[PDB]
């Protein structure tokens, strides 16, 4: 709709330098902690071959050992030029799950970083006003502009 | 607003109100529009 | 006339941003947690 | 020197102990839900107010309603409702609690969560701010304040 | 610019006011009736004339991108002021 | 490229075994829960005191409705009708008839604060600015009826908000 | 030929009336403690009418494909009455307490609104 | 390349023209027309008899390997004779690559559940039976999923109403909640969109 | 970050890691709510030339 | 009358039905049902309340938006009155009490408040005026809640000559305390009754009877001036009665005979609480005066109503009495035969 303002990737740098600790404190209260292992491990488990026929995808699937993103295997927008790992688990259960998406959520901050660090300039919504509105200053004085400013939003 | 004060304006509050729900100074709705019909009056001399 | 100004990277990017596990090896052996518990007890009986 | 002042004062007492432990039962049906939780989370910390995050429907004494409310969920809110201890007042949070919402024409949504059951405040938003709940679950504190329980059975 | 009818009810800029023998009346009982007092027909109508010197003179409003889509207004017709469509404000040209 | 989350063999030597026998009976890796809540004891607490202290908003922020005047008295709006038929939820309604002096004014133009679900689609569909969104957030009401806003009610917040609202705007409009 | 068509389970209509029947029998047996378990406030009585009327009503289908579907509804109906999966309102939905009388006659018709 | 136009894929198109013929070959009996559309995606229109003989083969074959089932939907035509399509969309891990497979029904005519095929189906066809009212064949557990219990009516179908029929609320007469022909405050305000002019030449249809 | 250095001492050896380095509240380093006014690009299509809709 | 106000739609919750009701003493058991029934139709209804708001809520999802106006009132303060009902096409007079407050007693509420709405009402323009008393009003009882009514309703009808007065008999229903006060005795082991219950016979009608006949009285015109009795479709034995209310909760039953001067003793030290009164002298002698046979005036068969047996629904108000769930038929109560 519109473009970032301007310093706003300034304070997503500064969330996403201290994320990887706050990640670290939510591990020192869940991975080894034995209560937590005996609540998730071993529970839930499914096979490669029922996870697919089940219709299930993401964690559901990498959570029992099947190699598959759809960011890695049919990517959509730039993920092809943003570098990642894909989590992948061995025992199929809870435990296994929960250590999937913790590491995605490092995974994650590790795409901010190349996305803060790519950014490129550029308009931010297609120019082609069939499709996307004109900016306010050309709907107020393009007689063209005003009246696809009319019709997309009629 | 003591460095870059607002700009004035004939129509802006100069006295501002908080929350007024719950008071007899609340908003109460009502239609903005004029009768859009108007009825046959009939009228007041008799006949015959 | 002044020129296109949008929310950029800073010219060099931004400084490096950690994510991998950083859980830290703290604490003694098992040996010498043993030693120090079976101390204390052998003291307490005394 | 008048009854009037001394059944006056005793009902401040009991105002104010009912306006400062709220303890309310969140009915998080729908992503409105989501901004109650931060009202509970550390920046506005609804403890703090006396407002406990969660409490089972016999020790509640307000329900927020956040979320939409469905024609097959409707009879689940007035039976929770119904088992309530009294005092019990009612917090609706967001357009789909209020009037239907995004939903108000939907053949499944109910137009409403005020024709199932009263509602003492109304937080407007998709979905209100987690302060603007808060605004809503402090203003609630000033109709308990408000009220004349004890000063109307003095004069009946 | 409020017009108070005579059971002591205000008329809106748009001219709403119930009648006598309406029931509706009684939902401001005990509360009251949320009117704006500043009518944009009087204040509009108190801006001063601008006279220009061209037969054709453009208005967007004021504050360009925040106003109001650039049009252009005649100035030929003497008998009348030249309006803008969107804002209310009149243009006259000096002599001609 | 993946990575193996939980695929570590443990050791089997004496002393790895006698690490987690020990770790088993003298409980350490719970007294390593128990630091780190010690630790969040003594930090300072993230809670802003409400309601002296507010948390951070933006210029964009999308609160309450309201209908704005140019800098004359006269109202902006005139009865076009895009935003009524932008309106994902259909909570805006509109009628209008050319005023004494013969301009497009609305006779009615009425939001239903229930059935908005606050998206500003109204606000970037307008081409004279006339109805925004404020940055007030805090209008909760104890009836139903007092959030179904009227021409009155939009207009008198316009009055009440137009120096933050053209603050906002003017702190905004070169992005929209 | 085009008049051809799958069946879904009843061939005829001698074999669809058979389900009806079955259907009957199922539903007239659960009235009793379906006023019991969920404590409603009419007799059986009443109870046994509600699934006479209903039945009465589709009475006129000559199509064993429709009558069929009619059963399949009819049983799921039965299965959340007997599961419990309705709650009190939905078994009182039938019997429309709360909506007020609408007169068919032409008279009290032509007095309250344009409606035929 | 025009910047605000989307590439196309010249690669994907004849790969998947060329597995459309493939299946269509193998299963003459019940395939009876496939397309692939600009954007890449084979579509496979098959009779309604051949759902558990085409789906069964496009997750076992060698070549096909179509082992989750994305989704399963239903679309309701009126204009058609039979109104429904019921839509399968397949993925393929080996191959990295999706199919649909297409077929139809009308509201009396049963359709072989899939259910031994893709377990996935289980809830999708209570979900097309509820909302369109297909009766779905040999089904494990049918029931409505979606829709409040003894809900009259098949909600999607293009023909019921967006607000329904009935409408819930308390009554204190009866201590319960009840259920009461539909009326609105406001009635849903219906717009009339469409340009009378025409915009995609390439989709027009004979006179 | 108004914590004594003996109590950061305390949570910093209680937690296992420099929490003075990474802390979650943010004081300074955050981007001035005031910033100057943009001037956004234009797109591809801003040309008055060569430009015609049919080839786009 | 060139507004008429004009009903529209099907009768339902977002209709209009044209009626523009002031309801008095809206808050208690019978107030509940008639603005429930007027609600559920399109009606604009006023409800003058004295109680709290928070009192009030239970009466709030019963109209559609603003369909519901609460206002405050005194009933010694007649411009409060005046407010209340001078935009209104009917007033309803549901004010009563069953016992006397330091503030208020039986005159209060029967005769000064009843006639203040009518006198109030008359001037202010009001078409339509219901008013409800009692089936065993009269001059010279011993009750003084019926003694009242006597005197009040003739002020009425020589106040508001057209009104409608509406002579109800004993009503049961949920929040009733005509089967549920005689549930209540077991927390004093025995049930004491004049007699052994005998000699008292009593046509009990039910609530919602009542208030559909109050709103049929509002629409049919020919019920303005006129006097109604809603009674029930059958009499009982008082001793009948309440052993069928027994049977229905299913509890230990063990009635014995109390003369009426002790009767009332009790019913002293019962009536000395600032707050409701469990039992009073004045509800002791109308638990136990025989329901009068008006044959002269019109009942509810006039205005449409078809009188509810008491055995229909007698479950639904004792339910909540019986200490086990479910409890795996009670014999009907001896009706006093039509002859
Ligand atoms: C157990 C021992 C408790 C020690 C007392 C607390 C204390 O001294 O902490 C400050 C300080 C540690 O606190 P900090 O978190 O590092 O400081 C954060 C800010 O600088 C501190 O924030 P600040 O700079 O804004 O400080 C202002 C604050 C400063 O307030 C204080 O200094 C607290 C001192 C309390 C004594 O002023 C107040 O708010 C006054 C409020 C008083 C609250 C009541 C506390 C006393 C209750 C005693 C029971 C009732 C009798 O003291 C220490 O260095 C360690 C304390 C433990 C060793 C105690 C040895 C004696
Ligand atoms: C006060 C609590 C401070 C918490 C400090 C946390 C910490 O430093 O953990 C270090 C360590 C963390 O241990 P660990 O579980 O991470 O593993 C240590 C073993 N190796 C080196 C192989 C990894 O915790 C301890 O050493 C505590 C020793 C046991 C103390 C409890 C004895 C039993 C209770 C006796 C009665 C009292
Ligand atoms: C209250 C909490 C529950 C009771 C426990 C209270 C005691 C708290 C134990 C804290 C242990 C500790 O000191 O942890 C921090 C310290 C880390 O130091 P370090 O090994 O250098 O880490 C970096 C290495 N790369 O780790 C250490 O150096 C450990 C040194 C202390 C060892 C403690 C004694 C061994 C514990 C096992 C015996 C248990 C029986 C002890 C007798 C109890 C009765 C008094
Ligand atoms: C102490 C044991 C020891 O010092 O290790 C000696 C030897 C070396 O062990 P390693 O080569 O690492 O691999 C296992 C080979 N069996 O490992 C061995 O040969 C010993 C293998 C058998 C050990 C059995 C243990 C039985 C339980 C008693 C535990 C004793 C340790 C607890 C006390 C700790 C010290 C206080
Ligand atoms: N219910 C019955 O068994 C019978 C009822 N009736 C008649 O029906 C009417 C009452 O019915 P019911 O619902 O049972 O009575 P309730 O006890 O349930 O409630 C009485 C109503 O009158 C109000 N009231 C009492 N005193 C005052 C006062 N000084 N000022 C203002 N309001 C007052 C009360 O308001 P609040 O409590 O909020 O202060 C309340 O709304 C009476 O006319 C009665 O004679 C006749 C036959 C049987
Ligand atoms: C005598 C019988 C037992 C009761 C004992 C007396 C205390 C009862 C009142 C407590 C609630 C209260 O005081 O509330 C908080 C009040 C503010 O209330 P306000 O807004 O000024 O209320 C004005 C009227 N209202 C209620 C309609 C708005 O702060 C105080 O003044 C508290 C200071 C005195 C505390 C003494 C404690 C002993
Ligand atoms: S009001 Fe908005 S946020 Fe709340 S449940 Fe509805 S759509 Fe979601
Ligand atoms: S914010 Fe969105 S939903 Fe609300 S009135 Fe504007 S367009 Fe409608
Ligand atoms: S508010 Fe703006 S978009 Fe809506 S009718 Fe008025 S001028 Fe048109
Ligand atoms: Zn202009």
């Amino acid at each position: 709709h519109q473009d970032l303002p301007l310093g706003l990737m300034d304070d997503i740098y500064e969330f996403s330098k201290n994320f990887s600790l706050r990640i670290d404190e939510l591990e020192e209260m869940l991975t080894n902690n034995r209560i937590w292992r005996n609540r998730t491990v071993d529970i839930g488990i499914v096979t490669a071959e029922d996870a697919l026929n089940y219709g299930f995808s993401g964690v559901m699937l990498r959570g029992s050992g099947i190699q598959w993103d759809l960011r890695k295997t049919q990517p959509y927008d730039v993920y092809d030029q943003v570098e990642f790992d894909v989590p992948i688990g061995s025992r199929g259960d809870c435990y296994d799950r929960y250590l999937c998406r913790v590491e995605e959520m490092r995974q994650s901050i590790r795409i901010i970083s190349q996305c803060l660090n790519k950014m490129p300039p550029g308009e931010i919504k297609v120019d082609d006003a069939k499709v996307s509105p004109p900016k306010r200053a050309e709907m107020k004085t393009s007689m063209e502009s005003l009246i696809h400013h009319f019709k997309l939003y009629t | 607003p003591t460095v870059k004060p607002p700009t004035a304006r004939k129509f802006i509050w100069t006295n501002h109100k908080f929350n007024l729900s719950g008071t007899p100074q609340q908003y109460v709705p009502y239609s903005t529009t004029r009768k859009k019909i108007q009825e046959w009056v009939p009228p007041s001399t008799p006949y015959k | 006339a002044s020129k296109v100004k949008q929310d950029m990277p800073p010219v060099g990017g931004y400084g490096p941003i950690d994510y991998k596990r950083n859980l830290p090896r703290r604490g003694l052996s098992g040996y010498s947690m043993f030693a120090v518990g079976i101390g204390a007890l052998l003291f307490g009986y005394w | 020197s008048r009854g009037e002042y001394v059944v006056a004062k005793l009902d401040d007492l009991i105002n104010w102990a009912r306006r400062s432990s709220l303890w309310p039962m969140t009915f998080g049906l729908a992503c409105c839900a989501v901004e109650m939780m931060h009202m509970a989370a550390p920046r506005y910390d609804m403890d703090r107010f006396g407002v406990v995050f969660r409490a089972s429907p016999r020790q509640s004494d307000v329900m927020i309603v956040a979320g939409t409310l469905t024609n097959k969920m409707a009879p689940a809110l007035r039976k929770v409702y119904d088992q309530m201890p009294e005092p019990r007042y009612v917090v609706s949070m967001g357009s789909c609690a209020n009037g239907g919402g995004y939903y108000h024409y939907s053949y499944s949504v109910v137009r409403g969560c005020d024709r199932i059951v009263p509602v003492d405040i109304y937080v407007p938003g998709c979905p209100p701010t987690a302060e603007a709940l808060l605004y809503g679950i402090l203003q609630l504190q000033k109709k308990i304040k408000r009220e004349k329980r004890l000063r109307i059975w003095y004069r009946r | 610019g409020v017009r108070t009818s005579p059971t002591g009810e205000k008329v809106t800029h748009t001219g709403q006011v119930y009648d006598d023998g309406d029931y509706r009346k009684v939902r401001f009982v005990g509360r009251q009736k949320e009117v704006n007092e500043n009518f944009a027909i009087d204040l509009i109508a108190e801006q001063p004339v601008s006279q220009v010197g061209s037969r054709v003179i453009s208005c967007d409003g004021g504050g360009g991108a925040l106003g109001h889509p650039r049009v252009y207004i005649n100035l030929d017709k003497e008998t009348k002021t030249g309006t803008c469509g969107y804002c209310g404000l009149q243009f006259r040209q000096q002599h001609h | 490229t993946y990575k193996y989350v939980n695929l570590r063999e443990p050791s089997m030597d004496m002393k790895s075994v006698t690490d987690r026998a020990a770790q088993t009976l003298l409980w350490t890796e719970l007294i390593r829960g128990l630091g780190m809540t010690l630790s969040y004891l003594f930090r300072e607490p993230a809670t802003i005191n409400y309601p002296f202290e507010k948390g951070p908003l933006s210029p964009r922020f999308r609160g309450e409705h309201a209908l704005r005047r140019y800098p004359s008295g006269e109202e902006r709006c005139i009865a076009c009708k895009l935003c009524e038929a932008v309106c994902p939820a259909q909570a805006i309604t509109i009628e209008a008839e050319p005023r004494a002096d013969g301009s497009r004014r609305t006779t009615r133009y009425d939001i239903d604060m229930t059935k908005c679900i606050y998206c500003g689609f109204c606000q970037e569909a307008c081409p004279v600015d006339a109805i925004v969104e404020g940055p007030n957030f805090e209008f909760s009401t104890e009836t139903h009826e007092e959030l179904l806003y009227n021409k009155e009610k939009l207009l008198n917040n316009g009055d009440k908000w137009e120096a933050e609202i053209a603050a906002n705007i003017q702190a905004d409009y070169l992005y929209r | 030929a085009s008049t051809s068509v799958k069946p879904i389970f009843s061939r005829d209509m001698n074999e669809a009336k058979r389900r009806v029947r079955e259907l009957y029998r199922a539903w007239y047996r659960e009235v009793p403690n379906t006023v019991h378990l969920f404590q409603l406030d009419i007799s059986v009585k009443q109870g046994r009418d509600k699934v006479r009327e209903m039945f009465k009503k589709n009475a006129h289908i000559t199509d064993p494909r429709v009558v069929d579907l009619l059963v399949i509804k009819g049983k799921m109906e039965l299965e959340e009455t007997i599961k419990v999966w309705k709650q009190r309102t939905h078994v009182m939905r039938f019997f429309h307490e709360t909506e007020a009388p609408r007169p068919k006659d032409f008279l009290s018709k032509f007095y309250v609104g344009h409606d035929p | 390349t025009r910047p605000t136009v989307r590439p196309r894929n010249d690669v994907a198109h004849k790969q998947l023209s060329a597995f459309g013929e493939y299946v269509a070959e193998i299963l003459p009996k019940y395939v009876q027309q496939v397309q692939v559309s600009c954007f890449n995606e084979l579509e496979i229109c098959i009779h309604p008899d051949g759902v558990i003989p085409v789906l069964t083969f496009l997750r076992d074959h060698s070549n096909a390997q179509f082992k989750s089932l994305a989704d399963l939907t239903a679309v309701d035509i009126p204009t058609r004779q039979n109104r429904f399509e019921i839509v399968y969309n397949l993925l393929s891990l080996r191959f990295n690559s999706r199919i649909r497979v297409k077929t139809y029904t009308d509201e009396l005519t049963p359709i072989e559940s899939s259910v031994p095929v893709y377990k996935a189906a289980n809830w999708y066809e209570r979900e097309i039976w509820d909302m369109f009212g297909v009766f779905f064949a040999n089904h494990p557990d049918l029931r409505r999923i979606l829709t409040d219990y003894g809900f009259e009516g098949h909600p999607f179908r293009k023909d019921f109403p967006l607000s329904g029929y009935v409408e819930l609320r308390y009554d204190d007469e009866v201590k319960r909640v009840v259920a009461e022909p539909v009326e609105l405050a406001q009635e849903f305000r219906k717009f009339d969109l469409n340009s009378p002019w025409e915009a995609f030449p390439a989709y027009r249809q004979p006179p | 970050a108004s914590a004594t250095r003996f109590i950061q001492w305390l949570r910093n050896w209680a937690s296992g890691r420099d929490l003075q380095a990474k802390l979650q509240l943010r004081y300074q380093e955050i981007s001035k709510r005031t910033q100057p006014p943009p001037k956004l690009p234009v797109g591809p299509s801003h040309k008055l030339s060569n430009n015609y809709y049919c080839t786009r | 009358l060139h507004h008429a106000v004009i009903p529209h739609g099907k009768g339902g919750r977002s209709s209009v039905s044209g009626i523009v009701a002031t309801v008095f003493g809206a808050t208690g058991f019978l107030g509940r049902y008639v603005v429930n029934h007027l609600g559920r139709m399109g009606s604009q209804v006023i409800v003058p309340h004295r109680c709290e708001p928070y009192d009030t809520m239970h009466l709030r999802p019963m109209g559609d938006l603003g369909q519901i106006i609460f206002m405050d009132w005194n009933g010694r303060d007649k411009d409060s009155i005046r407010r209340a009902v001078e935009h209104s096409s009917v007033v309803i007079n549901l004010v009563g009490r069953e016992w006397e407050t330091q503030n208020f007693d039986f005159e209060d509420v029967f005769v000064k408040i009843p006639q203040a709405i009518a006198q109030v009402s008359k001037e202010a323009g009001v078409e339509k005026f219901i008013h409800i008393s009692h089936l065993n009003a009269d001059i010279k009882s011993s009750s003084k809640y019926l003694r009242s009514k006597a005197v009040g309703e003739k002020e009425v009808r020589e106040t508001f000559p057209e009104a409608t007065i509406i002579k109800p008999a004993e009503i049961f229903g949920r929040e009733d305390r005509f089967l549920n006060y005689f549930a209540n005795i077991r927390w004093f082991g025995g049930v004491p009754l004049i007699s052994l219950g005998k000699k008292t016979v009593k046509q009990p009608v039910y609530i919602v009877d009542v208030t559909k006949g109050i709103i049929n009285a509002i629409k049919d015109p020919d019920a303005r001036g006129k006097t109604f009795a809603f009674v029930g479709p059958s009499r009982y034995l008082l001793f009948d009665l309440v052993q069928y209310v027994f049977a229905v909760a299913h509890r230990p039953f063990l009635p014995y005979p109390l003369p009426h001067f002790a009767y009332r003793w009790i019913g002293r030290l019962f009536e000395i609480s600032p707050f409701e009164p469990w039992t009073t002298r004045d509800k002791v002698e109308r638990i136990h005066t025989t329901d009068k046979i008006l044959p002269h005036l019109p009942g509810l068969e006039d205005l449409g109503v078809e009188a509810t047996p008491l055995e229909l629904k007698a479950i639904e108000v004792l339910r909540r009495h019986r200490t086990y769930r479910w409890l795996s038929d009670v014999q009907p109560a001896k009706t006093i035969p039509t002859s």
